[PDB]
């Protein structure tokens, strides 16, 4: 109610005199410029249909004026008519300008105008003539072959550019990297036209043997759009060359995923694994050098967040979708695990990776045992001809989630004289780079707290303010946790369970903080086959409640 | 006339081979591997990766950007995109088993220090390898990653409640 | 080297598992101190085969090219007329290699060109 | 089951009369009957199209139609061309009309006002008018795009998509005329022929002979009518490549006994002169010493069943005009030393 013509009236001058400048793209440039100016004004003419639907035509003069010349500009223009829905809006446009019962001849002038420009895009021959007038002669319409015509049209082509990629310094046609170049812009304003895909995979795989990129990275990119949003549905190997050739596409990809995590679907990690496995990012990952880049990518997000639990959680599914996509298709000459994780020894990676499945629920105690045995001769004895420090060691252990998650309701279930290598261990754990003097205090710490919390659950389902006075920080989200972990695993929980909840719900970030956690626990119950369902429901409830406070 | 020999038409069987196979696509990498595999079963296990070096590093010439303006490169840029890229990747699992002489002048060029229009890839590749190396944490900036990336990293890192864990010692 | 090494099998699945859990539940059994095979028995929880054919360990039957077996149904079936090679490939493996390959050339429908891996002439007849 | 008949007769009767330039007292009223009535149609197209007695019974009034007006004289016209064609029936009426300039004010801004209303209506099961109209200028405009921006001729016109596709248009347009024997495919190769750009159709003939068959009746047909016309046959070698021809001879073996006799002509109405190493034609427009050297090469690079057909044509026809063995006497030794 503000502007009414300006932010619009302004822009419209902008395209005006921009479709000036392209008319038609009988160029690389005009090309080039209208391939990423194209959706802005798409938006544009969307707001403009609107201005114009809203009120009638042949009485207002807005800008009326330079319209006529403007659209056609746009018509003749055929990447404007290859770009989604811009022609269809187009074509509602001019709806709202014909004139029923034109009065002055300058709306007849208009109309038959408009019917013309209409025909021209839709009943016109824009091409070679001996093949038009063989089949007007037949006796057939543009429609009842242009598909199948356009579909051999591609399919030569798409054949032709695997020749050329097979012949690999032959004496013969090394055909025109012009040529490859127009298609690179032809195809991006109909990349979403179904008739065009294996032609695009044969572009992104047909890679040849030039030194130097030779495709427009518009392209790589707009392609990159319609993958992550899953209007082309390709194959796997296509997607993942692009992945390797381009670089920024694979860096705005897996932005693209934090995007989730943070955004639209917090801590909801069914669709987490839904995104990862509908992508090929794991497949992809397969590949060492994508999986390096990712892996600094993630680093880089811990060491700004100092720790987030959705990150970490997300890093954990990535993993696993990654380790069975390697276990699936690498049989014969795998990389050696160094390989994707150099900076450690491989030793403790070996252990790393057995699935807490594989082991009764007994001896995962004996594992974990030997686990943080080995972290400490790692960080502690930290030698050289090893990880460079403690942080390298940690980010590995992060990545194998359960073997992370178990250490405190296993110290639930042998809170007899907790051992004190899951307590260094989960100390390692909240904390690096602590030191010996910091690890033992927060173990004395957690352990004066066991001494609380078993003869807590041997007694009755006590308030939550005997919880909360052994509370009063460097050990807070550690002892929140834990008490996390002891509320759903105790069954004397589920009746104090809200009473802890409310008292420790000061801010909605450590809410959000939690149902992480609990998303978390509850995903790792439904993967390993190992429940109460007492807990199950309780967490559910109350993770459906606090989504709901948030 | 409008055909060239291999680059590589020149040289050792093997490592010629090698390249013929690294050419492949993505999988060339591990066929890298199993080339190295069939070759240390073969006749000659001993495969000189220090004459392999020299080659990628020396020089010849070409004649780009206008029609009138020669330049340099050596081997190993001039050669075909997918090749770098699958040797690269090879480079990094057989890291034991390199002279870090000829590495380092390779590494010079995977800086493709002031290279206009740069291949990414070989540069976060490059400062990737000396990182493996400890010796490429160059006292930089030094992402492989972009800035770019990182500033839009850090800008949604911003939007999510940090934990307390000292990871830094300032 | 006493330590635990990065280690995996190929062959078969169903025999692969058992001795996948076992190693999974045995691991933490590893003893850096004696030998390797001394804690590579026990933790496997096996004894093993000393050269159980020392002559036919594995005339390997890989493509050469991709080093697969079972090329889309194909077994790589083109092998080399030498004696010192005799090595097998894919008729579709071996075709895009001396398609690009400068020294070949075309008959109606058969191509000769190098054995990659000796460089002798060798014939794919499509 | 005739109340389709009935209800598709007064449909085309309207359809072919849409593009009828006498329009003036049409209304909104008989725009939406049309429609609708389009609409029921492409509902039967998905209904119950598929293979049955009923198909077989519309193919044969569409065939019986389309044979009884002939497509000469009275009206070449287009119109629906079969089953398939049947499935956008109302968008080709769309489109007939807005030619169609006698199209007035108010059924036509009914018209557009029922296609186009926005996407007020925008969730609807069936792709309707407005996705249909929309893929399809795009795919237009995608066309003339790689035509202009990417497109390359193919020296090998076979392997080229444009007379692939007219090839594969004029098959489908023969197996139809098989399957109904009303009239003989000669009779329509004939008119064909006369009608249409001769040229253009030679080349296309020569890329249809040779698409494997995908149900080769038709290709058979094609030599049986082209076997019997030589005059075609004359024009035809004339205007082709050398390989095109060779293969097409290998393909049907029919043709290669013909074929040399073709060249066997023109390759004895030439006189040597001795100003100038060559034989040369007498009349202008006879094939040069080149030309059919270039024809007979390729089929010296072609099979040896159809290798050794011309390679002693060759002999018989020099014996017969002197075996000599040495320049300006036989035109076919000149060859036959010139072919090694
Ligand atoms: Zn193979
Ligand atoms: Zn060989």
């Amino acid at each position: 109610m503000a502007q009414d013509s300006v932010d619009l009236s302004c822009d419209y001058q902008f395209w005006m005199q921009k479709l000036s400048v392209w008319d038609q793209a009988s160029t690389l440039e005009t090309q080039q410029d209208t391939c990423l100016h194209v959706a802005q004004f798409q938006e544009f003419l969307r707001k403009m249909y609107e201005a114009l639907k809203e009120m009638d035509s042949n009485t207002v003069i807005e800008r009326f004026p330079t319209i006529g010349q403007l659209l056609a500009k746009a018509c003749w223009n055929p990447f404007i008519l290859a770009y989604d829905e811009s022609q269809k809006i187009l074509i509602w446009c001019l709806c709202c300008l014909i004139n029923k019962e034109p009065q002055n001849s300058g709306q007849s002038k208009l109309n038959s105008w408009i019917q013309g420009v209409l025909s021209h895009i839709l009943s016109a021959l824009r091409f070679d003539k001996e093949v038009a007038l063989f089949t007007q002669g037949l006796g057939y319409a543009p429609i009842d072959y242009y598909p199948g015509l356009l579909k051999n049209m591609v399919l030569s082509l798409a054949s032709e550019l695997r020749e050329n990629h097979l012949n690999g310094f032959n004496t013969q046609r090394r055909m025109a990297p012009e040529r490859v170049a127009s298609l690179s812009r032809v195809c991006v304003p109909l990349i979403t036209l179904t008739d065009v895909d294996p032609l695009v995979e044969a572009l992104l795989i047909c890679h040849g043997r030039e030194p130097q990129e030779i495709l427009q990275p518009e392209f790589f990119e707009a392609v990159n759009e319609a993958i992550l949003l899953k209007k082309i549905s390709l194959p796997m190997s296509a997607v993942v060359c692009l992945w390797l050739r381009h670089l920024p596409s694979l860096e705005k990809a897996m932005l693209h995923l934090f995007e989730k995590l943070i955004s639209s679907e917090r801590n909801c990690l069914r669709r987490i694994e839904c995104f990862i496995k509908d992508s090929s990012l794991p497949q992809a990952a397969c590949h060492p050098a994508i999986f390096r880049v990712v892996d600094e990518m993630f680093r880089c997000a811990l060491l700004e967040t100092d720790g987030a639990l959705e990150i970490i959680a997300t890093i954990q599914v990535f993993t696993q979708c990654f380790v069975e996509a390697l276990e699936k298709a690498s049989k014969q000459l795998r990389f050696a695990l160094k390989t994707y994780f150099p900076y450690t020894s491989p030793s403790l990676a070996m252990v790393l990776l057995q699935d807490p499945q594989d082991i009764p629920r007994g001896h995962w105690l004996q594992t974990l045992k030997h686990i943080s045995e080995l972290l400490r001769e790692a960080v502690e004895d930290q030698t050289h001809g090893s990880c460079g420090g403690p942080f390298e060691s940690w980010f590995l252990f992060i990545h194998f989630g359960g073997w992370a998650e178990m250490v405190a309701e296993q110290l639930l279930m042998s809170a007899a004289e907790p051992p004190t290598a899951l307590l260094w261990l989960l100390a390692f754990y909240y904390g690096p780079r602590d030191g010996r003097q910091q690890r033992a205090q927060t173990m004395v710490q957690v352990k004066a707290v066991l001494g609380h919390l078993l003869a807590m659950s041997r007694s009755s389902s006590l308030s939550a303010q005997d919880l909360q006075t052994v509370a009063g920080a460097p050990a807070q989200q550690l002892i929140r946790h834990l008490l996390l972990n002891f509320l759903l695993w105790a069954p004397g929980g589920h009746t104090i369970a809200w009473d802890v909840i409310t008292l420790m719900a000061h801010t909605a970030e450590i809410t959000h903080e939690i149902i992480g956690f609990l998303d978390q626990t509850l995903y790792r119950w439904n993967r390993l086959g190992i429940e109460s369902p007492r807990s199950e429901k309780l967490a559910r409830e109350l993770l459906k409640e606090l989504r709901t406070q948030v | 006339e409008g055909v060239e020999p291999a680059p590589w038409a020149q040289l050792e069987a093997p490592a010629r081979l090698l390249l013929q196979a690294l050419q492949a696509g993505p999988e060339g990498a591990r066929r890298g591997l199993g080339v190295l595999r069939a070759l240390g079963s073969r006749g000659w296990e001993p495969f000189d990766w220090g004459r392999l070096l020299e080659a990628l590093c020396r020089e010849e010439p070409v004649v780009q950007g206008p029609d009138g303006r020669l330049e340099l490169k050596p081997l190993l840029l001039r050669l075909p995109r997918i090749c770098q890229r699958n040797l690269m990747s090879l480079l990094m699992a057989v890291r034991p088993s390199l002279p870090e002489s000829g590495l380092l002048s390779v590494l010079q060029i995977a800086q493709q220090d002031l290279a206009p229009d740069p291949d990414a890839w070989l540069r976060a590749l490059g400062e990737l390898l000396r990182r493996d190396l400890g010796v490429g944490t160059s006292m930089e900036g030094a992402s492989p990653l972009s800035e770019r990336c990182q500033r839009q990293l850090q800008s949604l890192c911003r939007g999510l409640g940090l934990g307390g864990r000292r990871l830094k010692s300032p | 080297p006493t330590m635990l090494p990065e280690c995996f099998f190929l062959g078969a699945d169903h025999v692969v598992k058992p001795l996948g859990i076992k190693l999974s539940r045995n691991i933490h059994l590893w003893d850096p101190e004696n030998s390797v095979l001394q804690n590579l028995k026990d933790v496997l929880e096996i004894d093993f085969p000393a050269r159980a054919i020392l002559e036919k360990s594995d005339f390997t039957m890989d493509c050469g090219i991709c080093y697969a077996y079972q090329l889309d149904g194909t077994i790589p079936d083109q092998v080399c007329d030498n004696s010192q090679c005799g090595q097998p490939f894919h008729q579709i493996c071996l075709y895009e290699w001396l398609r690009g390959l400068l020294t070949s050339r075309q008959s109606f429908n058969i191509i000769f060109g190098e054995c990659p891996y000796c460089s002798k002439p060798i014939t794919l007849k499509m | 089951m005739e109340s389709l008949l009935q209800h598709l007769d007064r449909f085309s009767e309207l359809l072919a009369v849409s593009s009828t330039t006498y329009v003036s007292t049409w209304d909104p009223a008989t725009v939406r009957r049309a429609l609708q009535w389009a609409r029921y149609l492409r509902h039967i197209h998905r209904r119950f199209g598929r293979h049955g007695p009923i198909r077989t019974a519309l193919e044969r009034r569409l065939h019986n139609q389309w044979r009884q007006e002939g497509g000469f004289g009275r009206g070449p016209v287009p119109g629906l061309a079969n089953f398939q064609a049947l499935g956008h029936c109302d968008v080709l009426l769309s489109l007939r009309l807005l030619e169609n300039r006698a199209l007035g004010d108010a059924a036509r801004y009914h018209l557009v006002q029922q296609l186009f209303p926005g996407p007020g209506v925008r969730d609807a099961d069936e792709e309707t008018l407005q996705e249909s109209l929309a893929r399809l200028a795009r795919r237009r405009s995608a066309v003339h795009m790689l035509r202009f921006n990417g497109y390359r001729e193919n020296p090998n016109l076979q392997e080229d998509s444009l007379m692939k596709t007219q090839a594969e248009l004029l098959l489908e347009r023969l197996q139809e005329v098989g399957k109904a024997e009303a009239e003989r495919p000669a009779r329509f190769l004939s008119s064909l022929w006369e009608r249409l750009p001769q040229n253009n159709f030679l080349k296309v003939i020569a890329v249809a002979l040779l698409q494997p068959p995908l149900s080769g009746e038709g290709s058979q047909v094609l030599v049986h009518w082209l076997l019997g016309n030589s005059e075609v046959f004359a024009a035809f070698c004339r205007a082709l490549p050398a390989g095109l021809l060779t293969l097409v001879t290998s393909r049907h073996p029919a043709l290669s006994p013909v074929y040399l006799g073709l060249l066997t002509d023109w390759g004895q109405r030439l006189h040597y002169d001795l100003q100038k190493g060559i034989w040369v034609g007498t009349e202008s427009q006879d094939v040069p010493w080149e030309e059919l050297h270039n024809r007979f090469q390729s089929l010296c690079q072609a099979p040896p069943p159809l290798k050794d057909k011309v390679l002693t044509a060759l002999e018989t026809c020099k014996a017969q005009d002197g075996d000599f063995e040495v320049p300006g006497l036989s035109i076919w030794t000149d060859l036959l030393l010139a072919l090694r």
